[PDB]
């Protein structure tokens, strides 16, 4: 039998990131970059999109690793900007079907420095389409808008 | 067992009246001395204490502190009127610069009376008292009652401190910041919070 | 000794304990006790098998 | 034989001494209202790598 | 030594303390629920630590207290940590019938399942229904419409009772359910054969029940 496997990783509209996708390997995939690049970011948004789970998602520095906080702030909201997010993974089936899992994400107006995700599902999608393709629209002069 | 710090914290004398005091919904703020050095003291433990109800203990970054249930709370929730809200909007309007020369820290019921008054809409206020109320005095005067209601409520927050006599005269502490808008790099506070109020 | 009596008429559990008298009670009371001791005892047997 | 004149009298005549149990009854939790969610809309635009 | 458990707290309570059974059972007690014995977990965790409990609500100017039926619940007193409250006389109407019901051998062969219907018939063949109906409405003259209004007003006393833990819906049917042990505390002013002023006095002064 043949095991399925992870195709991509989409962001859209993160801290740093308009619309970047990564191609994963069949075995590795490394990120390089000096400090502040934004590897961790990446890391945070595959997990966010693998466990919608906001009671769960908490991200605190490498450091103070295995330190039971508390903390006041779990560390997703400042990984966004205004506006509407996205995040999504490219997946091919044991079966050979290839489908779209994903979440959007929204900052929330307020004080409290809250969260929208609603997630989505994608199936039967053709092979040609890619999802930095399907999730903006071409306005203007090469100057892409996100919807949503 | 117990972490040890934790069984310390909890003998305290100081415990028992504090946490019928959180349970309650009170805000512990730089003004109750002992209160809010005993949880800055016992913070790491409290916090797992209460997590254990389903319950957040936050401190705010202006300094108080209060909890905040989750969906599943084991602590039996209650919920806020509209006019609350109102009101406590107010109060964090009135938590200005020139009320440090206006008043020195002490307001009357009569300032927020004819603050929230002039500032709200119409409309609003009537869906407070009753939609088919207009313009009456006797509405007026329902609307000043719960007014004074709605304060004791706040009072019992600890939002607002009520100065040791039969009158009604107050000042207000800084946790009515959690009334308050958000902040964004450079914007006046004035300005934001009167764009919620609106 | 009055005081004594008083106190404990009030104890009494339920209406086939209901004899006012407590020193009569004493005794239902432990009919109760082997009552229970039986049941307990084919229980358990059948929790064995 | 014993309660039911004890307590069929009290049900019968306790309107002549009216009286109420104690119970604990502890605060509930007073909360924010939860007021309409409003999310940040900006139609964001950008340059595509 | 320093640093240890018992310089501060025994070493039994913060046992207890620290059980996964204690937040849920902390909770329901300061909202005035009773515990008997059909809810095994709560009570032998009751019976396991009751005097650590005891000592430990003490704190708070509150009684842990075990009524002789087996059931615990709290009573505070004067200068309680913790609010009190009363409850309303149709609660006591409803409250008596429901202990006089348990205890009736007449009925035991339902093995405890009763209807609203059933309490209602035992309810009105005892006490004045006309004189009742009157906590309804001050010119209730036995019209349909006010019966009706009465059976309401039952039902929803019960379902306040229920919260108290002094009666059990059936998991399907809500027009049925069963009683507990706890319902003798409706008793409290006649189980023994006295002067009915003495023992309403005495009552008082041990902070059980408040006048109207
Ligand atoms: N919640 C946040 N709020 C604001 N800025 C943030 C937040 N999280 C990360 N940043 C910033 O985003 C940038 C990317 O951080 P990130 O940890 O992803 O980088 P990195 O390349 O993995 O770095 P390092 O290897 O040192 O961990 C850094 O400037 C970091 O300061
Ligand atoms: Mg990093």
């Amino acid at each position: 039998i043949e095991r399925g496997k992870f195709r991509s990783l989409t962001l859209v509209n993160w801290n740093g990131f308009f619309a970047r996708t990564f191609d994963l390997d069949e075995l590795v995939t490394t990120l390089s970059g000096g400090n502040g690049a934004g590897k961790s970011t990446t890391m945070a948004a595959f997990v966010t999109a693998l466990i919608p789970d906001l009671t769960l998602l908490h991200f605190r520095n490498t450091t103070e690793a295995g330190a039971t906080s508390g903390s006041r702030d779990k560390g997703l909201h400042g990984k966004l900007r205004a506006g509407v997010c996205y995040s999504t993974l490219d997946v091919i089936n044991s079966r050979h079907q290839r489908v779209v899992v994903g979440v959007r994400l929204q900052q929330v107006a307020g004080r409290d420095r809250k969260v929208d995700i609603k997630p989505f599902m994608i199936q039967g999608l053709p092979t040609a389409i890619q999802p930095t393709q399907l999730l903006t629209e071409n306005v203007g002069e090469r100057q892409a808008r996100v919807l949503p | 067992f117990m972490p040890v710090k934790l069984a310390q914290a909890l003998a305290n004398s100081l415990f028992p009246e504090l946490d019928s005091q959180l349970r309650a919904g009170r805000h512990i703020g730089i003004d109750d001395l002992d209160n809010h050095a005993f949880l800055m003291d016992f913070q790491e433990q409290l916090e797992e204490f209460y997590a254990r109800y389903n319950v957040e203990l936050i401190r705010a970054p202006e300094g108080f502190f209060y909890l905040r249930p989750r969906s599943t709370t084991l602590i039996p929730r209650s919920v806020l009127s509209e006019l609350d809200m109102m009101v406590g909007k107010i109060l964090c309007y009135l938590y200005l610069s020139p009320e440090r020369l206006a008043n020195q820290g002490i307001f009357t019921s009569q300032e927020l009376y004819e603050e929230l008054i002039s500032l709200a809409d119409e409309g609003k206020l009537m869906k407070f008292v009753n939609q088919r109320s207009s313009g009456s005095d006797l509405d007026k005067q329902k609307l000043q009652e719960k007014v004074r209601t709605t304060l004791n409520r706040l009072r019992r927050l600890g939002m607002v401190y009520f100065l040791p006599n039969n009158n009604n005269k107050f000042t207000i502490t800084e946790a009515v910041f959690r009334f308050g808008a958000d902040v964004r790099s450079g914007d006046d506070p004035r300005e934001i919070q009167l764009r919620m109020i609106r | 000794f009055i005081a004594v009596y008083q106190h404990l008429r009030e104890r009494i559990r339920q209406d086939i304990i209901r004899t006012d008298d407590p020193v009569d009670a004493i005794e239902q009371m432990e009919i109760e006790l082997a009552r229970l001791t039986e049941e307990l005892t084919a229980r358990e047997q059948k929790l064995a098998i | 034989r014993i309660f039911s004149q004890r307590l069929r009298q009290s049900v019968q005549h306790y309107f002549d001494n009216p009286w109420t149990l104690t119970v604990a009854n502890a605060e509930r939790l007073l909360d924010m209202r939860d007021e309409e969610l409003a999310l940040r809309n900006e139609e964001v635009t950008g340059e595509l790598p």
